[PDB]
C-alpha cells in the first residue's frame, strides 16, 4: 500500500492481539510478549470515528411528493418527473460510490501510516543501538530483559545507557 | 534481543470495494445504505388527520365519507387508497394541483357564502348517491340549485361572494351535466343554459354537457367541480340560469403540514422524519434503497443494494 | 560497487490536470469522454419498427402514409422528421402527450367500434387530401359522416362503443369544421350542430365552427382529434346530429418499448443501448460530450472537449 | 511529490527502460548493466487496471426521450426541461472534472509512493553493507559481482556474507 | 553541533473540516461560499431596458404605460414589481408562456397588419382605462371594433394578415366579454358571437362570455388575449362577426436576450454576469449562499453559512 | 498524521518564523541562528496556489428564469420546479462540503510530507555525519560552524570532508 507497512514490509497481522491496532511483539532469554501500543491505536481509531460522524449528520430538506401513489398523473408532466427523478438517482448512486471508493481508500492508507508511524517512532528511540530486520522488527545490540522492553514500549528508553556496549556488538 | 511491530487481523474479514479494488478484504466495515423500513406510519410528536375513508378535495366539497373532515389543524395530513371524492359522479378540473395544495397545508377552515335564493328555486336538490342516515342528501358545502317546477325556466341569477378576511378564499362550484334533453328541461327549464363566473382576477363561462353515459354509483348525469382563489377585499360574482352547483361554504387554508399517501397503520410511539408508501425510514444512514419516492427528510435514494465503508485495516491474516 | 534505482520515462508524455496542477506531465493517459458517434442506428437484437413517412399518431387514425402502421409489435420504435399524421389538415388536443404514449410503448392493436348507421347517413365520405390507389379516401380507422341526401339535417344519432376487454383502449375521433356555412349545410343540414361524448370516466361537448382559412393539401376545413382512454367493463357514448368523424377501430397499447426519433439509417448488425437524433453511442466511457438529448442507457452529457485519466507516473524527462 | 521520490530525490526517468515502471542500474567491476523489477511494476500497474476497471463500469438506468427532436414543444414545460437538463450537466461536468482531478492527483502519489517501496526494501536488505549517496543510490562497501547484484534484485541478498568486509571499509 | 528542522506557526488560527476531524487548526483558510451581494443592478457591457412600469405583454398590445417601449433591442431586459400590462381588465390565455419568450428575447419590431374595416364598422373604441394625454384611448397595437349603429348586428367580416417577412411573427387578439347582455347588444348585436381564428398551423373558434362581474378600473368587462406564432409564407385569417379586438400590428422577436426580475436599482459601472431579486452577484467563489432563484452564468446555491478552504498547514502552537 | 512530521515527531511550529513556511534553527559555538527554507516553502504555495485556481474557474452555463418573482406560477408545475430546485441545492450543498473536506485533508498531508522531504533531504546531506534525536534534530559529531550550517541549508554539505572527525566522535 501507501506506505508499505500493512500488507507491505510486515508479512501478516496478528490474529491474536485483541486489545489494540498496533503493538508489539517481543523476544528474549526470558520469554516472547505481546503488548498493544495505545497512542497509535486511538489515533487510528479516532480519525475513523471522524469519518463516521461526518456519514451521519443530516440536512434538513423537507421534500413534498410531486406523484401521486393513488391517482395518475398527466402523462407529459408524468415523464419530466420520471426523468428528473431518474437523473437525480444516476447522481446520488455515482456519489455514494465515489464517497464509499474514495474513504475506503483513504482509511486503509491511514492505517498503514500510523503503522510506520510507530516503526519509526521505535527507530529513533532506538538511534544506534539497534538494526531494521526488513520484516519491521528491530535486532538490538545489547542484553535487552523484559524491563529493557518494557521502556522500549512505553517511549521511556534511554539509549546513552546502551550504547557503549551496543556498539561494540555491532562492530563484533 | 528483537522487538517486533506489528498490526492485528480477524479470522473472517469483509469485503470493500477501494479506488482501485474491488474486491479488498479489510478488518472491518459498516453499511451505509438503509435496506429497513418500518410497516408503520411513525407519528410521535405530530399532531396529524388520518383521512381514512376521504379523498382530500372531499374535504373541500363535502362528500359524506368526509364528515369528520370539514375543518381542522395539523401538521401532517395522511391519504389512504380508494379514498372517497364524489358519492355522485364526476371530476374536478385541476384535480391534482388541488390535491396536493391541501396535502401542503395545516389545516382547513370554512366559511359561509352566505347565498339566499328567490322561492322560485329549489335549493335543497338531493341524489342517492351521497347518502347520509339513510337519506339522500348532497355535497355539505354545496347547493343542487334546481327549479321549483318541473320544466319551469331557472331564473336569471346573480350570486355574490366577498372576501372581507386578509387571507385568500379558495372557492368551488360545479356544473351538472344531464344525462338527457328530457332531464335537463326538467330540472333547468327549455331554455339555453350558461354559467358565467366573474371575480378581479378569473373569468370563465360553462355550459352542461348533455348526453347519454354510464351510469356510475346510478347515476349518468354528472357534477364537476372548478375552482379558483378570492382575493382579500375581493369579490366573486356567479350569473346562472341552471346547471350551477352553488357554493354555500369557502375555504380557507391554514399554514403547512406534510402529505403522505400511505395504507400502512399508524403507530403513536415511534417518531421518523421520513414516510414513504410502505411506511417510515428511521436511519442515520444517508442513503437508502427502498423507495424513490419518499416525502420529508429522507436519505438519498441509491440504486445500490450494499455499500460497505471501511471501519478498519487491511485484513491480512496468518 | 554501487546500485541505483530508478523509473521509466517517455520523450514527451502527456497533460493531464490534477487538483494542484493544471499542465501535469504524465508517461501515459487516457479519454474519459466519448467524442465519437456511429452515425447510425443500432438494431441488433432489437424488435424494431421504422416508422419512415408514418407520424405515431397516424397509426391510430390510419392516414395513407401509415398504411403498413396501422397494428404491430416491437420493443424499439423509430420516428422520423417530417413524418405524416394529417392528410386532411388538423391537430389533436393533448398532442404530445398522446405521442410520447405511442413511443412509451411496444405494440398497437385494433378492435372495431361496431358502430353502424341509419340509411339516411352517408359513412364513406372521402377526400383528395387522403389519396389512396389513386383515388378519393379518409382515415382508415374512422368514418366521415354526412347527410345521405345533400342539404337535409342529419338525424340525431347515438354510438356506444363496449370495451370488453381486461385492458384499457385508446378510442380516437374527430370534429369537423367546415370552411363555409353553405358547405357546413350541404354536409349536416342548416340545425345547430351538437357532439356529446360520454364515458364513466370523461363526457365533452363540441361544436363544429365554421370559419374561412387558408388552404392546406387542397382544403379549408379542419378536422381536430380527440382522444381518451376507454377502461375494461366501461362503455363509451357518443351523441351527435353532424360534424362527428365517427372511429370504426379503436387501439390498445401494448407493453413497453423505447422511442427513438432520428433519421439515422438502420444497422441490424452492430448493437447499441444508447441512440441520439445523430445515431448510436457504443462506447464504455462514462461521460460523452456528443449530445444533450440522448435515450436509453446511456453516457453522462458533459460540457467539455477532452478529459484525460492518467495512467501512469510522473515524466520527468532525462 | 507527496512521498519525495518521482521528481525528488530521483533526478529523472530511464528511457532505457522499455521493459518496467521501476527498477536498476549497477555498476561495478565488470561494468554496467540494466534490470526492470517484476513485483513493484505489478503493484503499480494492477492499481492503474483497478481504476480503468471502476472507470467502465455502467448503470442500467434507461432514459425516455422528453424533448421532442420534430416537433415544438411547448414553451414554458420546454424552459423547465432546458433548466433541468442544464443543471444536471453542470453537475455532470463537475463530477467528471473533479474525479479525473482526483484521480490522477492518486495516481501521481501512488506511482512515487512505489519507488519509495522499493528503495526502501532494498535499503534494509543491504543493511550496513551500504550507503545512501541521496540521489536515490546506494554505494556497496564490497566485492560486489553481477551474481551478487542479481541476489539483491532477486531479494535473497544476505548481509551477514559480506559484513565482515564491508564495515571495514566504512570505518576505514 | 544541532541543527533543528521545523515549520511556522501561528498565535491564533482557524477552524476547517476534514475528512477525519470537525475542528483541525490550520495557519490559514479562506471562504469558498459567497455571502455579500451588490445590491444594485451591474448593468456594465451590456445594451438593457428598463420597463419600468411597463410589463413585457403590455409591450406587444401597446398600454399605455409601455409607449416608449413598443420596439427596441436589447442584450438584457428588466422587469419591475407591479408593472401594467392590462389598462382596460383581462388577462393573455397562456400568459407566462409568452411572458417568458418576451424575457428569452433581444428585442422587438413591428410590423402592421394593413387590416381595413367597413363603414359598418367602427374601429376606433376606446376606453377610461387607457388614458394617453388625458382623454379616453386603447391599446396601441390593437383596435376595439363594434358595430357603427348602436345595437344593430355586427357584419360577418374576414380579415388575413400575411406574413411576407422570412421569420416567423408574433400575432395577438383580444376577445371582448361585455358584462350584462344589453352591453353586448349595443355593441355587437343579437346574433351569436363566434370568433375564428385560423393559419395553415393553427385554428380555434372564441365564444365571449357575457355576464356580471367586479369592477376593475372602472370597468366590469374584459379583454382576455391569445396569441400564436405566424411562420414565414403563412396567412392567418380571422373569421369574426363580434366582440374581436383586432391587431393593428404585429411583432417579431429579435435575438436572445437574458430576463432579469429585479427591483434594485441599474448601475452602468459595475459588470455582473449574475443576477437575482436583490441584485448582482460578481464573486470569483463557485458557491453561494444568497438566493436559489439567480439568472445568467452563477455559482451554485448551497445551504451553508460558511465553507472554509485550509490555505496552510496544521497549525502547532508554541 | 499521514507523514508523520507536523503534529508528528516534530512537537510543534514555530511562530518566531515569519519569513516562509520551512526552516532551520542551529546552534554551535558562535550561538543560536533562524533561517527559512526557500524550495520546500515554494513547492507548498505553488500547489495551494493550484488548488485555489481549480476553485475560481468559471463555467459558462446561462441560465433563465423558470419561476417568477413577481406573479402566480401555476401550483402543479411549480411544485414540480421546488422538487427540483431543491433536489439540485442539496447535491450542490454536498459537493462543496465533500470538495472542502477531501482538500483540506489533502493540503495537511501534502504540508506534512514537504516537512518530511525535507528532513529526509538533510538526513541525506549529513550521511554519516550525525544522528538522529527523534525530535527533528540532527546532532552532528564534529565542529560546524556557521559557514558548515550555510552549506547544509544552501544543499552544498560535503559530508568526505568532516566524515574522519565525525565517525571519531561517534565511536568515543
Ligand atoms: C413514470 O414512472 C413510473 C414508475 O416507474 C411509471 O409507473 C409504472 O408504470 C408501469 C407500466 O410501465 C407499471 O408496471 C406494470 O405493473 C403491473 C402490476 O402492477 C402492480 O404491481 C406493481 C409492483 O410494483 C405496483 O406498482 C402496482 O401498483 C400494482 O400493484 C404489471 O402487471 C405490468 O406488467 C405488464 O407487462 C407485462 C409484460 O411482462 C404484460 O404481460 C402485462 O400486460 C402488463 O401490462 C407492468 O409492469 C408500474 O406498476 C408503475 N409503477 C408505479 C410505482 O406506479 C409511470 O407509468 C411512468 N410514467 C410515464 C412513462 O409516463
Ligand atoms: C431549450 O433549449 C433548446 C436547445 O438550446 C432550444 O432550441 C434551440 O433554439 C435555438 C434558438 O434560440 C435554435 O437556434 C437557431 O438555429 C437556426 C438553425 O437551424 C438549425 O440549427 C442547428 C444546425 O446544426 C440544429 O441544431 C437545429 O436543429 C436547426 O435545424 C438558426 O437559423 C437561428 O439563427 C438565428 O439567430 C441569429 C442570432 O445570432 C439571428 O441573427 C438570425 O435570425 C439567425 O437566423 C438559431 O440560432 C436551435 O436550433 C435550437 N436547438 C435545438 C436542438 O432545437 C429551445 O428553444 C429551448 N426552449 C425554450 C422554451 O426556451
Ligand atoms: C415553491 O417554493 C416557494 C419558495 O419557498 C414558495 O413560495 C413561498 O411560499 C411561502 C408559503 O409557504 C411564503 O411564505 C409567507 O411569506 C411571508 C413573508 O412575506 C410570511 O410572513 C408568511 O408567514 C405566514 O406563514 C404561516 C405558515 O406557517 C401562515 O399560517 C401565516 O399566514 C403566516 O403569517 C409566509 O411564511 C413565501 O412568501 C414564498 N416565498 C417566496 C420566496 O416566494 C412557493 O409557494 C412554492 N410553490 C408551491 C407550488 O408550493
Ligand atoms: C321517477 C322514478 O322513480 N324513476 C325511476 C328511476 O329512478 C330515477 O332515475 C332518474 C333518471 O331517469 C334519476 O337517476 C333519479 O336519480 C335521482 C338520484 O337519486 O340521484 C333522484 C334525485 O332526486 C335527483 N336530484 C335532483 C336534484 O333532481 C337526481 C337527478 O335528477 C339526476 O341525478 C340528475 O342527473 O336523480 C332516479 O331516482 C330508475 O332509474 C328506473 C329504473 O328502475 O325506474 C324509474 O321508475
Ligand atoms: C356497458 O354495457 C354492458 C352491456 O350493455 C353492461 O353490461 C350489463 O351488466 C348488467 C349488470 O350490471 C347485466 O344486467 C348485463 O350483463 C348487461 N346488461 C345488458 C342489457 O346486456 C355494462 O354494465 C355497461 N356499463 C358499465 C359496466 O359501466
Ligand atoms: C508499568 C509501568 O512501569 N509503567 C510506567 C508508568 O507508570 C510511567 O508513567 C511511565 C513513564 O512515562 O513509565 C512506565
Ligand atoms: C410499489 C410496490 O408496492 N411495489 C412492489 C412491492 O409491493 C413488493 O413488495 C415487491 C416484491 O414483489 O415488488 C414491488
Ligand atoms: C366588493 O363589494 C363591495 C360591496 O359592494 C364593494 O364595496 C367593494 O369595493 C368590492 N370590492 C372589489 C375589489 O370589487
Ligand atoms: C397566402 O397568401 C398568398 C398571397 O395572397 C396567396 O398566394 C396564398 O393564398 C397563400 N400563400 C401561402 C404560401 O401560404
Ligand atoms: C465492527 O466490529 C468492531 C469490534 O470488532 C466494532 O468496533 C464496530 O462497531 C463493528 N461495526 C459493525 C458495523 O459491526
Ligand atoms: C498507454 O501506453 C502503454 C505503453 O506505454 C500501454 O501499455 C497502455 O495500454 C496505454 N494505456 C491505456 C489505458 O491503454
Amino acid at each position: 500500500g501507501l506506505f508499505g507497512a500493512i500488507a507491505g514490509f510486515i508479512e501478516n497481522g496478528w490474529e491474536g492481539m485483541v486489545d489494540g491496532w498496533y503493538g508489539f511483539r517481543h523476544q528474549n532469554a526470558q520469554g516472547t510478549g505481546q503488548a498493544a501500543d495505545y497512542k497509535s491505536t486511538q489515533a487510528a481509531i479516532d480519525q475513523i470515528t471522524g469519518k463516521l460522524n461526518r456519514l451521519i449528520e443530516k440536512t434538513n430538506t423537507e421534500f413534498e411528493s410531486i406523484e401521486s401513489e393513488f391517482s395518475e398523473i398527466e402523462h407529459q408532466i408524468g415523464n419530466v418527473i420520471n426523468w428528473t427523478k431518474d437523473s437525480i438517482t444516476d447522481i446520488w448512486t455515482y456519489q455514494a460510490e465515489l464517497l464509499v471508493a474514495m474513504e475506503n481508500q483513504h482509511t486503509i492508507d491511514m492505517a498503514d501510516s500510523e503503522m510506520l508511524n510507530l516503526y519509526e517512532r521505535v527507530r529513533k528511540q532506538l538511534r544506534q543501538n539497534a538494526e531494521e530486520d526488513g520484516k519491521g522488527c528491530f535486532e538490538i545490540y545489547h542484553a535487552c530483559d523484559d524491563s529493557c522492553m518494557e521502556s522500549i514500549r512505553n517511549n521511556t528508553y534511554d539509549h546513552s545507557q546502551y550504547r557503549e556496549e551496543a556498539l561494540l556488538n555491532r562492530l563484533n | 534481543d528483537k522487538i517486533c511491530l506489528g498490526h492485528h487481523a480477524v479470522a473472517n474479514g469483509t469485503i470493500v470495494k477501494t479506488l482501485t479494488n474491488e474486491q479488498e478484504e479489510v478488518t472491518n466495515a459498516t453499511e451505509t445504505v438503509e435496506s429497513t423500513s418500518l410497516d408503520r406510519l411513525c407519528m410521535k410528536g405530530r399532531s396529524h388527520k388520518d383521512l381514512g375513508n376521504c379523498h382530500p378535495i372531499g374535504m373541500l366539497i363535502g362528500t359524506p365519507a368526509c364528515d369528520l373532515h370539514l375543518t381542522g389543524t395539523w401538521d401532517t395530513l395522511i391519504e389512504r387508497e380508494n379514498a372517497i371524492a364524489y358519492c355522485y359522479p364526476g371530476a374536478t378540473v385541476n384535480e391534482e394541483a388541488l390535491r396536493q395544495k391541501i396535502m401542503e397545508s395545516g389545516g382547513i377552515s370554512k366559511i359561509s357564502t352566505g347565498f339566499t335564493y328567490g322561492s322560485s328555486i329549489n335549493s335543497a336538490g338531493t341524489t342517492k348517491a351521497c347518502m347520509r342516515n339513510g337519506g339522500n342528501s348532497f355535497y355539505a358545502e354545496l347547493k343542487w340549485l334546481v327549479s321549483k317546477s318541473k320544466g319551469q325556466n331557472f331564473p336569471q341569477t346573480t350570486n355574490t361572494y366577498r372576501n372581507t378576511d386578509t387571507a385568500e378564499h379558495l372557492i368551488m362550484w360545479g356544473i351538472h351535466h344531464p344525462s338527457s334533453t328530457q332531464e335537463k328541461n326538467d330540472l333547468y327549464g327549455t331554455q339555453s343554459l350558461s354559467i358565467s363566473v366573474g371575480s378581479s382576477t378569473y373569468q370563465s363561462n360553462f355550459v352542461p354537457v348533455v348526453g347519454a353515459r354510464p351510469q356510475v354509483n346510478g347515476q349518468s348525469g354528472r357534477i364537476d367541480f372548478h375552482w379558483t382563489l378570492v382575493q382579500p377585499g375581493d369579490n366573486i360574482t356567479f350569473s346562472h340560469n341552471g346547471g350551477l352547483i352553488a357554493p354555500s361554504r369557502v375555504s380557507k387554508l391554514i399554514g403547512r403540514g406534510l402529505g403522505i399517501q400511505s395504507d400502512a397503520p399508524i403507530d403513536n410511539n415511534c417518531e421518523s422524519k421520513c414516510f414513504w408508501r410502505g411506511g417510515s425510514i428511521n436511519t442515520r444512514l444517508p442513503f437508502q434503497n427502498l423507495s424513490p419516492r419518499t416525502v420529508g427528510q429522507c436519505p438519498k435514494y441509491v440504486n445500490k443494494k450494499s455499500l460497505m465503508l471501511a471501519t478498519g485495516m487491511r485484513n491480512v491474516p496468518e
